[PDB]
């Protein structure tokens, strides 16, 4: 039968998560794309990202161990 | 290896700051001193530029260090990585903010090999980190199927991964905060025509459910935008059903975690979660409760709210696929209304259905919904 009764625990909070609990990543490999400049400049994408604030944005990935900072590059 | 530009950093930062985001940047862990010690020079450069620019940014060092050997034929034990983290920590404190954060070590999920590395790392480097980071995926994308996404046994494996992580962390750094650092449905860039659908939502919402209930303080989704099918936003900057689910979650679900459970208690297919209502939402007060639920049955189920909540007014936020492709669909409706952007600068209202007070909660086959118990008056919340 299709009716299910639920138990709840409401005495005290069992865990306290960050207001940033639901967060996202950008894979480090996206820096091997030639269109990196264009894609992150997109106002539409920035709008979507703002609907997810507050949150952490993690830039890393497998490619983290293969990016070399070069000061003479732009 | 590839090189990146100050130009790249500026854009990446600006996109974070204009999006109201705290960026965390992972640093290259495979640059090494002759004796296998981590050379700090490239990061030092990058740290100085970012110091030069006044960017408030947070840092990681290395990714999936359990895999360096298959991935680069260099083996780094945790202790070593632990020393390396201490060095990174020296450098950030010396620099401009220095009250800025550091997380790690981003090892892949509980594997009998990976636990050893994390344990050894938390002994040596447990002292400098502000949170512990690990990764989790449910399937291999290349071989993942559609039933998997609907299989409650697949969902539940996640729990032993979690129990195993806290098993390691409690042995070394209790009171230390734990983060899902990189996580998703299927590895290898995602399962094609699955990881980007309404069906992907059973996994994602259950992952947030289980993590909150089991002490994970932050869950970082692979990815927001990109190549992989597991993106929240597609190739043409269109929001996928996980993006709409994720919005709804942020606006409705609070930081204070509670518990709900089903009195039936056998089948694994009806998953339920309970938090305080996110107070920040202008429609609610404090003391209200936010219930989210997944139904993996092939028929509709109706939930009864318990005493003394059986007679309260409930806003229901039901999500179902927009046809014709159903669960493999890349569009999703809320309470029967398709969800789309108004235009490129503007999100629509997410509108509830005010339910009847005392009505049981209809949850149809293969659906997920939120229910906010209005006028709940719980004291913890
Ligand atoms: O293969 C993937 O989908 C991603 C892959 O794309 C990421 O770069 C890597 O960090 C990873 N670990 C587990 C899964 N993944």
């Amino acid at each position: 039968q299709d009716v299910v009764d639920l138990d709840f625990f409401t005495q005290e909070p069992l865990h306290l998560v960050s207001p940033s609990f639901l967060s996202v990543t950008i894979d480090a490999n996206l820096a091997t794309d030639p269109r990196f400049l264009i894609l992150l400049g997109s106002p539409k994408l920035r709008t979507l990202a703002r609907g997810l604030s507050p949150a952490y944005l993690r830039f890393g990935g497998t490619k983290t161990d293969f990016l070399i900072f070069d000061p003479k590059k732009e | 290896n590839s090189t990146y530009s100050r130009s790249s950093v500026d854009v990446l930062y600006t996109f974070a700051n204009c999006s109201g985001l705290d960026l965390i940047f992972g640093l290259n862990a495979l640059l090494r001193t002759a004796d296998l010690q981590w050379n700090s020079s490239n990061a030092q450069l990058l740290l100085d530029y970012c110091s030069s620019k006044g960017y408030n940014i947070s840092w990681e060092l290395g990714n999936e260090p359990n895999s360096f050997l298959k991935k680069a034929d260099i083996f780094i034990n945790g202790s070593q990585l632990g020393e390396d983290f201490i060095q990174l920590h020296k450098l950030l404190r010396k620099s401009t903010f220095k009250n800025a954060k550091l997380y790690g070590p981003d090892v892949g999920q509980p594997r009998r090999k990976t636990a050893k590395m994390l344990k050894s790392f938390l002994k040596a480097g447990g002292e400098v980190i502000d949170s512990v980071t690990w990764h989790h995926y449910y399937l291999n994308g290349r071989t993942a199927t559609r039933e998997d996404f609907l299989n409650p046994d697949v969902l539940d494996i996640f729990i032993s991964s979690v129990q195993k992580v806290f098993q390691v962390v409690e042995s070394t750094r209790p009171g230390k905060k734990v983060w899902l650092g990189e996580t998703s449905s299927a590895y290898g860039g995602g399962a094609p025509l699955l990881s980007d659908t309404f069906a992907a939502g059973f996994m994602w919402l259950d992952k947030l459910g289980l993590s909150a209930r089991m002490g994970i303080e932050v869950v970082m989704r692979q990815v927001f935008f990109g190549a992989g099918n597991y993106h929240l936003v597609d190739e043409n900057f269109d929001p996928l059903p996980d993006y709409w689910l994720s919005l709804l979650f942020k606006k409705l679900v609070g930081t204070k975690v509670l518990m709900a459970s089903v009195q039936g208690s056998k089948r694994r297919k009806l998953r339920v979660y309970l938090h305080c209502t996110n107070t920040d939402n202008p429609r609610y007060k404090e003391g209200d409760l936010t219930l989210y639920a997944i139904n993996l049955h092939n028929v509709t189920k109706y939930l009864r709210l318990p005493y003394p909540f059986s007679n309260k007014q409930v806003d229901k936020y039901l999500l179902r696929p927009l046809g014709p492709h159903g669960l493999l669909s890349k569009s999703v409706q809320l309470n029967g209304l398709t969800l789309k952007m108004v235009d490129d600068q503007t999100l629509p209202p997410l509108m509830e259905k005010p339910l009847r007070p005392g009505s049981s909660l209809g949850l149809p086959a293969f659906s997920y919904s939120f229910f906010v118990i209005r006028n709940a008056k719980v004291a913890a919340c």
